[PDB]
RNA sequence: GUGGAACAGUGGUAAUUCCUACGAUUAAGAAACCUGUUUACAGAAGGAUCCCCACCUAUGGGCGGGUUAUCAGAUAUUAUCAGGUGGGAAAUUCGGUGGAACACAGUGGAGCCUUGUCCUCCGGGUUAAUGUCGCUUUUGGCAUUGGCCCCUGCUCCUGAGAGAAGAAAUAUACUGGGGAACCAGUCUUUACCGACCGUUGUUAUCAGAAAUUCACGGAGUUCGGCCUAGGUCGGACUCCGAUGGGAACGGCAACGGUUGUUCCGUUUGACUUGUCGCCCGCUACGGCGUGAGCGUCAAGGUCUGUUGAGUGCAAUCGUAGGACGUCAUUAGUGGCGAACCCGAUACCGAUUACUGCUGCUGUUCCAGC
């Protein structure tokens, strides 16, 4: 028996709240206008400690302290806001309903988390990655061509 | 150059047949017994070629909806027999 | 001697209990994951019937032009879906195979020598010939020479695996232990004779004559010389000598004469890229453009080219219902299907960890007479 860790990716996405500015309805436009930017002061550490809070203040102590024992962020990168959780197998539910209830960060909020791909396995969620982002990339190109 | 010349003299001329099976799908080369050696350590040397067990002509039978004796076969006398 | 209970050792054997359903996508591979639905065709390739107009003949009909309805196995559906998922050891720092084609030492080359001797196992039995010595058709004993006879236990390429020791024993060859089936080491196996190979070093110190068939002391036998109441001397054999684990060519370690030794190289690849050569056209000093053509060579560019599981910061899932087994109940249900361990190319053999079944052996306790 070996460390058997299932991998979580997670996306940020901002909703355009915005009531006094009219809005455009087509597929990729509304790609646009959700996976439009991360903020400044986003990193690591933050996204740690912002999800750290929201263990605590959701789950509580004892929850925090079966998630806390393998919860780490292993790739994340603010150009893009896609994150990796590595997390254990029995508590990835756990893990999943913390990601959900991410209401704001403390320095920017009005966003939304969604939580796309789980596995045991980091190498096949970069793959499946790299498909859905290419998929992004179709449907961005064929809105763009016509 | 990589080979040994022919001489009308003092050379094997061997005789080789091959021919078609029709419903099994497959070429089957027929060839005196001391001769087949020589032939068969040359046939998987070329990169593209794999020798086949009987289970896994059994299943080349299965895939081409063809039939087999020892387990196809259980009408007749001596599959009925092994088999059963 | 028997039956029951318990324990121990070894041999054989099996491990997600099985089945069913479900787990987001026109962004068409997100339940954790993999594979599959590619040898393209509706005897619709001058397809069939049918509409109108014009032509020729008449008892049937055919040609020409134009729009163009119906038909292609369940009058239907082109855009869904299926199957599988860690095992007896995957483990253990074990070994071998997929390079050798039946020993064709898998093949080739070079160097050296004892130059690769169709040789020799020793040994034992029979037969023939010769010479000597005793009996006298002739036989017996010795030595030489020539000829014959004397054992692949089984499967397997390898690694290895297990069977039995009535040709001298009771314990089934020898030696040591085990509680007994037995274990380990040296060995042999239709042996109708047996066979523990040689060399080197070691067994420290004491003891003892001596730690390797050195030597020494005593007794017995046989032979030779001086010699003849048989005294002595030399050589050979046998037996013994208080000690120490010891005197037993016994125990331990290293090296092969086997068919001469040693060295060197591959027979192992597929795509991609680059160079070179071959046929076609232009041009003619080597040149240039295409074949989705072939052969050679090179490159840490790639190897899901990956396996009825195939990952590689390492997937092998969650739940519900039904079937079966065991154990405990107050009304009839509840709990459990374990443990070891997770490979990383595949296979086989051996060892080790645990549960259950089965046979044998040994022990203890209790009686039937």
């Amino acid at each position: 028996v070996r460390l058997k860790s299932r991998y979580i990716l997670f996306e940020i996405i901002f909703p355009p709240t915005d009531t006094n500015v009219e809005e455009s309805v087509s597929k990729a436009d509304i790609l646009l206008s959700h996976h439009r930017a991360s903020p400044a002061d986003v990193s690591i550490k933050s996204i740690l400690q912002e999800i750290r809070r929201s263990l605590s203040l959701n789950l509580g102590d004892y929850g925090s302290a079966k998630c806390n024992s393998l919860l780490q962020l292993k790739y994340f990168s603010n150009k893009t806001s896609t994150g990796i959780i590595r997390c254990h197998r029995e508590d990835c539910d756990l893990v999943i309903m913390a990601l959900m209830l991410m209401s704001k960060i403390g320095d920017v909020d009005g966003l939304i988390v969604n939580p796309v791909k789980v596995s045991g396995t980091i190498k096949k969620i970069e793959q499946f990655a790299m498909r859905r982002n290419s998929k992004i990339l179709n449907i961005i190109k064929c809105s763009q061509s016509s | 150059k990589t080979t040994v010349p022919f001489k009308e003299s003092d050379d094997p001329s061997i005789p080789l047949v091959i021919i078609r099976r029709l419903k099994t799908r497959d070429w089957i080369v027929v060839l005196p017994w001391f001769w087949l050696l020589p032939l068969w350590h040359l046939l998987n040397r070329i990169p593209r070629m794999y020798h086949i067990g009987l289970r896994q002509f059994q299943q080349i039978q299965y895939e081409n909806k063809q039939l087999y004796f020892p387990d196809d076969y259980p009408f007749t006398q001596l599959g009925y027999i092994e088999n059963s």
